[PDB]
C-alpha cells in the first residue's frame, strides 16, 4: 500500500489563491521526483509540475510564474501553491510518483478545483413523478430533478442507500453558471407508491442535504 | 514540442476481440519514454504500459505495446467487459511533458430499445416560477440516439439540455436525459408536451406526451 492522498481542492474566484496538499505513505518519499497534474472537464491530461528529489522544479508555460510546487521531504507531503488563478485552470487535481523514465506510477484519487465567480447555491429538489394521466405496466421509472447548485458535487441516494439497483444518475449540465443534473429509478409497478421511494439529496458545499418524497400525482 | 495523436478517438468491440490502437507523435521520440495509462469511468488514471512494450503491475497478459520513431501501438488479445476504458499514451522525452488525448474503448452487445418517461413540472417548482419537462431515455444500445421536443405538437429546441451516461458496467448498454425548461408563464400558455426518441432498434420514434389539464 504505498498512498497519495491529494486535499484542498475548492471553489475559489478568478484571480484567488488556493494550496493543495498531498500526503504520501508507504514508500520513500525523498528518494523521487513528484509531479501534479490535472484532468480537465473535457478528460484531457495535462502536465502541472514536477520537482526533483532536491527540490528543483519545471513547469509548463500555461502555470510558470502562477504556480509553485514544493515539497516537505520530511512530514512526507508534496504542496502545490495556486494564484492568480483562470477558469481554465478548473480541473481535477492528481499528485503523482515519478519514474527515472519520466512515467507515473502511483496516482492519487485527485481532488477537485472549481475556479468560478459564481456564488455556493443549495439546489432545488423536484420530484419526478408520472402525469396523473400515465399508463402501468411492469416497471415504473421515477426521479428527481436536482436543479439549480453550485458547486459540484452533489450525491444522490435513494431510500439511503437502500435502492441501488436500476438507478441511473445522469452528469451535471451546467448552464448561467448553475448546475443540474437528474437521476432516475425503477422499480416493480406493485412495489410502488405501497413502498415509499425518496431521493436523498446532499450538497457538501452548501451544508445542505435534502430529502424528498415521490408522491403520486393526483387529481 | 510533441503533440500525441491517437487514434481511433473511440472504438467498440466484441468480447474476445483483437483489438489495437494507436499512438502517433509529431517528431521521432525515444521509446524508452513512451508510456500508456488506462482510465475506468469515475477512477483515476493508472500506469498500464511502460518504457513502450513492459507491462505495469497487476495488468493482465493481453495487453502488450510496440513501436518506435513517431508510431506506438497497444493491443488487447482478447477484448473483455473489464477492459472498458480510456486508454492515454504519454511522451517524457521532451519538456513539456504531453499527454494524447486519449481513444475510449467500448464493448458491443445486442441492440436494446430505450424505455422512455416524460414528466411533468412540479407544484413545488411552479410556485418558484419555473417548469422544467424531463425525459429519460434508459437502457439502450447502441448509443446513438435522437431526441425531438414538441409543444402543441410542433418542434421546439431552445431551452433543451441533455446529458448521457457511460457505458453500463452491469449491461453494456447507455442512458440518457433530456430536461425541456420553460418559465412559468411560456408553460401555462400551452397544453401538449412531447418527447420522441428516434434510434435504429424501431422504424418509427418511441412517442410519450402529457397535457398540461390533464386527470
Ligand atoms: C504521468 C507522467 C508522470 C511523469 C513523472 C516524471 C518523472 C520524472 O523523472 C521527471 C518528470 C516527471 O519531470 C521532468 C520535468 C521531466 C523532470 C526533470 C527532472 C527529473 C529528475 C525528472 C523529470
Amino acid at each position: 500500500e504505498v498512498k497519495l492522498v491529494e486535499s484542498g481542492g475548492g471553489l475559489v474566484k478568478p484571480g484567488g489563491s488556493l494550496k493543495l496538499s498531498c500526503a504520501a505513505s508507504g514508500f520513500t518519499f525523498n528518494n523521487y521526483v513528484m509531479v501534479w497534474l490535472r484532468q480537465t472537464p473535457e478528460k484531457r491530461l495535462e502536465w502541472v509540475a514536477s520537482i526533483s528529489r532536491g527540490g528543483s522544479t519545471y513547469y509548463p508555460d500555461s502555470v510558470k510564474g502562477r504556480f509553485t510546487i514544493s515539497r516537505d521531504n520530511a512530514r512526507n507531503i508534496l504542496y502545490l501553491q495556486m494564484s492568480s488563478l483562470r477558469s481554465e485552470d478548473t480541473a481535477m487535481y492528481y499528485c503523482v510518483r515519478g519514474t527515472t523514465i519520466v512515467a507515473g506510477d502511483v496516482w492519487g484519487a485527485g481532488t477537485t478545483v472549481t475556479v468560478s465567480s459564481a456564488k455556493t447555491t443549495p439546489p432545488s429538489v423536484y420530484p419526478l413523478a408520472p402525469g396523473s394521466a400515465a399508463q402501468t405496466n411492469s416497471m415504473v421509472t421515477l426521479g428527481c430533478l436536482v436543479k439549480g447548485y453550485f458547486p459540484e458535487p452533489v450525491t444522490v441516494t435513494w431510500n439511503s442507500g437502500s435502492l441501488s439497483s436500476g438507478v441511473h444518475t445522469f452528469p451535471a449540465v451546467l448552464q448561467s453558471d448553475l448546475y443540474t443534473l437528474s437521476s432516475s429509478v425503477t422499480v416493480p409497478s406493485s412495489t410502488w407508491p405501497s413502498e415509499t421511494v425518496t431521493c436523498n439529496v446532499a450538497h457538501p458545499a452548501s451544508s445542505t442535504k435534502v430529502d424528498k418524497k415521490i408522491v403520486p400525482r393526483d387529481c | 514540442d510533441i503533440v500525441l495523436t491517437q487514434s481511433p478517438t473511440t472504438m467498440a468491440a466484441s468480447p474476445g476481440e483483437k483489438i489495437t490502437i494507436t499512438c502517433s507523435a509529431s517528431s521521432s521520440i525515444s521509446s524508452n519514454y513512451l508510456h500508456w495509462y488506462q482510465q475506468k469511468p469515475g477512477f483515476s488514471p493508472k500506469l498500464l504500459i511502460y518504457r513502450t512494450s513492459n507491462l505495469a503491475s497487476g495488468v493482465p497478459a493481453r495487453f502488450s505495446g510496440s513501436g518506435s520513431g513517431t508510431s506506438y501501438s497497444l493491443t488487447i488479445g482478447t477484448m473483455e467487459a473489464e477492459d472498458v476504458a480510456t486508454y492515454y499514451c504519454q511522451q517524457g522525452s521532451s519538456i513539456p511533458l504531453t499527454f494524447g488525448a486519449g481513444t475510449k474503448l467500448e464493448l458491443k452487445r445486442a441492440d436494446a430499445a430505450p424505455t422512455v418517461s416524460i414528466f411533468p413540472p412540479s407544484s413545488e417548482q411552479l410556485t418558484s416560477g419555473g417548469a422544467s419537462v424531463v425525459c429519460f431515455l434508459n437502457n439502450f444500445y447502441p448509443k446513438d440516439i435522437n431526441v425531438k421536443w414538441k409543444i402543441d405538437g410542433s418542434e421546439r429546441q431552445n431551452g433543451v439540455l441533455n446529458s448521457w451516461t457511460d457505458q453500463d458496467s452491469k449491461d453494456s448498454t447507455y442512458s440518457m436525459s433530456s430536461t425541456l425548461t420553460l418559465t412559468k408563464d411560456e408553460y401555462e400558455r400551452h397544453n401538449s408536451y412531447t418527447c420522441e426518441a428516434t434510434h435504429k432498434t424501431s422504424t418509427s420514434p418511441i412517442v410519450k406526451s402529457f397535457n398540461r389539464n390533464e386527470c
